[PDB]
């Protein structure tokens, strides 16, 4: 008995704002930001 | 050890709703790879315009298999079609499914995709828990065991495109050692996410023309296709219908290769073939037909064919027929083995070998084809008789090989009771199924075995199948009757006349 | 012997499993070379292919190496290929 219709995923169901992390640790590439100190704060 | 026999068979392949339609397409030379854009827009992301696609993925008799509307809507199409195909396969051999309930039957399923789980679980805010139960890859066999009440192992294997034959080999191992009185082997592959096709295109496997031209000089790549196939295995004492007997099934991995992970090594395949047919005690001459992998690649085909030539054609004086089911329906990755097995079994049953398409010239790198040692089936041929070999190789590096002995049981000689009228009873979800069974039984009134097997599968409680109908055969006043059986048990009273 | 581009597109499960398998073989006092060419088999039980779903989300920029390094079957075939194991190499899927 195949009278009904059941959901089947479509082509649009699958993949097809910007977040920037500022890490001042030694290994991180943004380390130079620790040299921008004003009033004794970074 | 105990004999293992392939009893049932069923599946839904490209442009083929059942096995009869699949065979009608195979013999007639119909091309089951289509250019229509059903799954996704044709030519998307540069993908080939062709692919072997099933006719419909949105039909499921939920009431029968105990799935509520919400659960059915959140179940993988693979699982729904696989439940239906499994019930079809178990009854194909004449075994009533309720006769295996509570036994030690096992379910081995070969699958390599779970796209539905990825699609349903994308939104964390509005997802449903029971989506996992119907989409988790482990549930592609656990659900079958749950419905059919099988106490044996329930596993799902990937095996990297050789999964169907891997599951078949594991089921053969289980039945051979007496652990499982039966086994349900199935393979399912459905194309839903174009990203996977893009990945395969990037790897350099798909063909720009979308054709799996195997054994040919213009082999570029294969055409991804869908497919659901389930096969029932049983010890010979249980099987009513025997399609064939598995003489030996094995496996082995190519191991390290200088070329890389995705380069086949024909020596390993030759070793597998030789070891299998030496352990099984079957001389190379007995082989009549070889179901090569036939992916249509530029490197895999020569290696596979040279390995086959060294393993089998070393001494035989008669040419060994070769062929691939992928020239007709493309290449279903997980279910490649089951499609080949279905083709071989149907060809044996109908007495002819299904021709292979897209074969015009032989690849110069294979000397066997240029010579007469190996002969490709470019047009229908009768079956002389002999063992049949099926081998499936995955791009990961896995290998599988099965040696099948065809079932050759001549029709019985006429008997005095043959002319006697017989009774046929049928049961179906709707009157259409009962009428179909009755009509088919009418068209074969003289086949006692067919009628008996149909009768064995007609004893289902009215709750599951609320329609019924009989048809007396061999009588002048012969006409089918159907009606809807009411629910509720009814006492059976007797009366003796005076 | 995994090139850097292939390494990045490789499932972390496989990356750790290679090392853990080598540590387990040597843990038993066996040299992983004496098993090379044998019919040793590999059985891996996995239930998640999250890495593949992440690497195949942008068809414009996705690379095809992720198929080899992130497929569920490759969680055993990679081990069989590196250690040169000729035995069965499957990837079971039953959960728990």
């Amino acid at each position: 008995d195949h009278s009904l219709a059941w959901d089947v995923p479509a082509a649009e169901d699958f993949p097809n704002a910007a977040i920037y992390n500022i890490d001042t640790s030694s290994e991180s590439p943004d380390h130079y930001l620790v040299d921008h100190t004003l009033d004794g704060r970074v | 050890p105990e004999e293992v026999v392939i009893a049932g068979m069923s599946g839904k392949l490209p442009e083929s709703e059942n096995l009869q339609e699949f065979w009608d397409n195979l013999i007639g030379g119909v091309d089951m790879v289509t250019d229509d854009d059903r799954r996704w827009k044709a030519g998307l992301y540069g993908l080939p315009r062709r692919s072997g696609k099933l006719k419909d993925l949105s039909r499921f008799d939920a009431s029968f298999f105990g799935v509520h509307p919400k659960q059915a809507h959140t179940m993988d199409p693979q699982l729904r079609l696989l439940l239906e195909v499994t019930y079809e396969a178990i009854v194909d051999g004449g075994i009533n499914p309720d006769s295996l309930r509570g036994t030690h039957t096992g379910v081995w399923v070969g699958v390599s995709g779970s796209e539905t789980s990825e699609a349903l679980s994308r939104d964390p805010e509005t997802l449903v828990g029971y989506s996992m139960v119907g989409c988790q890859r482990a549930m592609m066999a656990n659900r079958l065991s749950f419905f059919f009440d099988f106490r044996g192992p329930s596993i799902a294997l990937d095996t990297a495109c050789s999964s169907s034959l891997m599951a078949l080999q594991n089921a053969y191992q289980a039945i051979h050692s007496g652990q499982c009185p039966a086994a349900i082997v199935g393979g399912i592959n459905v194309l839903l996410k174009p990203n996977t096709s893009v990945q395969f295109l990037r790897l350099g496997m798909l063909s720009p023309e979308g054709t799996c031209k195997a054994f040919d000089t213009a082999g570029n790549g294969y055409c991804r296709s869908e497919g659901v196939v389930a096969v029932l295995l049983t010890k010979k004492s249980l099987a009513r219908r025997v399609y064939a007997t598995i003489l030996n099934a094995g496996t082995n991995t190519d191991g390290f290769k200088e070329q890389g992970v995705t380069f086949p090594s024909g020596d390993i395949q030759e070793q597998l073939i030789r070891s299998l047919y030496q352990s099984a005690g079957v001389a190379p001459e007995s082989f009549e037909y070889i179901e090569a992998h036939g992916t249509g690649t530029k490197v895999g085909d020569p290696q596979e064919l040279n390995g086959i030539t060294r393993a089998l054609c070393a001494t035989r004086q008669e040419p060994l027929l070769i062929g691939s089911t992928k020239s007709n329906m493309g290449h279903p990755e997980p279910a490649s083995g089951l499609a080949a097995l279905a083709k071989v079994l149907l060809s044996l049953e109908h007495g002819l070998w299904a021709p292979n398409l897209h074969f015009h010239s032989p690849n110069p790198e294979i000397p066997a084809l240029l010579d007469g040692r190996l002969q490709v089936v470019d047009q229908p041929l009768p079956v002389r008789g002999g063992n049949v070999g099926i081998n499936s190789f995955g791009f990961g590096g896995s290998n599988v090989h099965i040696i099948l002995r065809p079932n050759t049981q001549p029709p019985p000689a006429p008997a005095p009771h043959a002319t006697l009228p017989r009774l046929l009873r049928a049961s179906g979800r709707t009157p259409e199924a009962v009428q179909k069974l009755l009509e088919q039984g009418l068209r074969h009134s003289q086949d006692l075995a067919f009628l008996s097997m149909l009768n064995d599968i007609a004893a289902v409680p009215a709750t599951a199948m609320p329609f019924r109908g009989y048809a007396v055969l061999g009588g002048e006043r012969g006409g089918p009757e159907v009606q809807q059986v009411p629910a509720g048990e009814r006492p059976l009273w007797f009366i003796c006349s005076g």
